[PDB]
């Protein structure tokens, strides 16, 4: 069972308004207060300045507390800031700013003054997302509350958001010149900053299951109503229900044929090239613990979720067992057999 | 033999007192569930 | 030995205060600070 | 809650304003406690001593 | 016998989806990053 | 007054059963094999 997130790139656009009010003694200055606020970067500031022109706009429009309010670097006029690489450090993403001296206002007497500072703010983030994919997160710590998946195309649109309609955005055949191939990119502006990522259809790139293992010879047995797959490599026995299961079932299991397949295709050709022939489609059993097996037999020429126990000591201890009780009863058979062939023979 | 586990994962998990995932989930869920975050005036 | 915590149900009465600071100038207006607090309900606005 | 729409003050010339904004708000919300069970702590993330 | 784990110690602490260390790693090196943590202007 | 500390393994438990149930099978046999011997020779001897 699949546990990892669901991991993917993304982009925050935001614009750190950052208001200073500063008090003026008669041989020193003084903080009183600093408002600091997170806007985000509207949608047509994303696509013609940021992504096209490489600028940002120093000033930042943006609604917050039920309110219309307009921020400018200086508190002078409005121009575009050339955005720019930022300082280096160890295990970050590359960002960019337009500013790096936060504006405080010139030193006057007693009076109190003012000062703004925007700066505009563009990073890569990672971002990730877990089961039913309703809500997915930044590495920022920040949420955005809708299904990665959700978009207009092909229905995505029955997908979770919570968002109003407007807030969200779809442009098609977007070009992505970095700041220093048409793709399709979801655009959301939460109350806090503007995300983006590219968008991807759900099915095909989630998956409740995940490649565990590759055995190049599990041997399958009936037993007692039940199959046996048993394998030397990793001294371990699963046993399962002798019907299949149908991937049907499994919820969002679309990853598991193809990988299935690749495998098997893969391992065919470099061990049983020629020794060995398939026989019949792959199949599919759940083992005890919530292992899901896919086996692919060979041959001699001559909806819901599925939880995994965090612990295969059950299934290794099977194996030790088996074998032990195997060979240990192959052996005192033959030694019984031939006491009585014994006894048999000395009676003469 | 059948699987056994004296803490299973799930349990180790909720041994933790607090959650940072939960904590920022239910705290920026705030503004949705208790204020308008779309409705401007003017 | 236990170890998930011991879990029950609680309820929160608070009033969120918020402080707003605005400027307005000739053709647009600014957030200049948002004071913000959660202030407590006392015992009988929750009884009466 | 009581109230939705942060209040904020009309507009008027170049002077600041004040606006105020008290929204009353009850919530449901588990809560947590370990041994020896001395404090515990609720959803929220605030704590209680 | 060779090892074998269901899931690996890293998968494990990499299941949780934040992650508090990380986060504030990244959410401090905000000032050094993003701006001048020195120049002092007079 | 004290608390018990569990430890978040059991495998030495599954461990030990096996261990014992191979041991105790293994055993009986053998003993068996033992004695079905012995009494052979003791028969044979005439």
């Amino acid at each position: 069972e699949n546990i990892a997130p669901y991991k993917f790139k993304a982009t925050m656009y935001y614009k750190d308004v950052t208001v200073s009010q500063v008090w003026f003694g008669h041989r020193y200055s003084q903080f009183m207060g600093i408002f600091e606020d997170r806007a985000p970067v509207p949608f047509e500031e994303v696509i013609d300045k940021i992504n096209a022109k490489g600028v940002c706009r120093s000033t930042a429009k943006y609604v917050r507390n039920n309110l219309e309010t307009t921020a400018f670097h200086r508190d002078d006029h409005e121009t575009d800031m050339e955005l720019k690489p930022a300082n280096a450090a160890t295990r970050t993403s590359r960002g960019w700013h337009t500013t790096d001296l936060k504006y405080n206002p010139s030193r006057v007497e007693a009076f109190h003054r003012y000062g703004t500072t925007v700066n505009c703010i563009v990073e890569e983030v990672d971002a990730r997302s877990v089961y039913p994919y309703d809500e997915f997160v930044l590495a920022t710590g920040d949420f955005v509350y809708m299904s990665p998946f959700y978009g207009y195309r092909e229905g995505s649109h029955t997908e979770h958001t919570t968002y109003a309609a407007d807030r969200f955005k779809q442009v098609d055949g977007f070009y992505a010149r970095d700041l220093t191939a048409p793709t399709t990119r979801n655009l959301l502006t939460t109350p806090k900053f503007t995300v983006a990522w590219d968008w991807v259809p759900k099915r095909p790139s989630v998956c409740t299951m995940t490649k565990w293992q590759e055995v190049d010879e599990m041997l399958r047995s009936e037993y007692g109503g039940s199959f046996r797959f048993s394998s030397d490599a990793i001294s371990t026995t699963f046993t399962t229900n002798l019907t299949e299961y149908p991937l049907s079932r499994v919820d969002l299991g679309d990853c598991i044929g193809k990988d299935a397949r690749d495998a098997m295709d893969r391992i065919f050709a470099r061990r049983y090239n020629a020794t060995h022939i398939k026989v019949g489609q792959p199949q599919y059993y759940q083992a005890n613990g919530g292992f899901l097996i896919a086996y692919q037999p060979l041959l001699s020429n001559t909806v819901e979720r599925i939880k995994t126990t965090s612990s295969i000591e059950f299934a290794r201890l099977q194996f030790t067992y088996n074998h032990i009780q195997r060979h240990v009863n192959d052996m005192l058979g033959r030694v019984a057999i031939a006491w009585c062939e014994l006894q048999n023979h000395e009676l003469t | 033999f059948v699987p056994l586990e004296v803490y299973t994962r799930h349990e180790i998990k909720d041994s933790g007192l607090l959650d940072y995932t939960e904590v920022q989930r239910r705290n920026q869920l705030h503004d949705l569930r208790f204020a308008d975050i779309d409705t401007v005036i003017h």
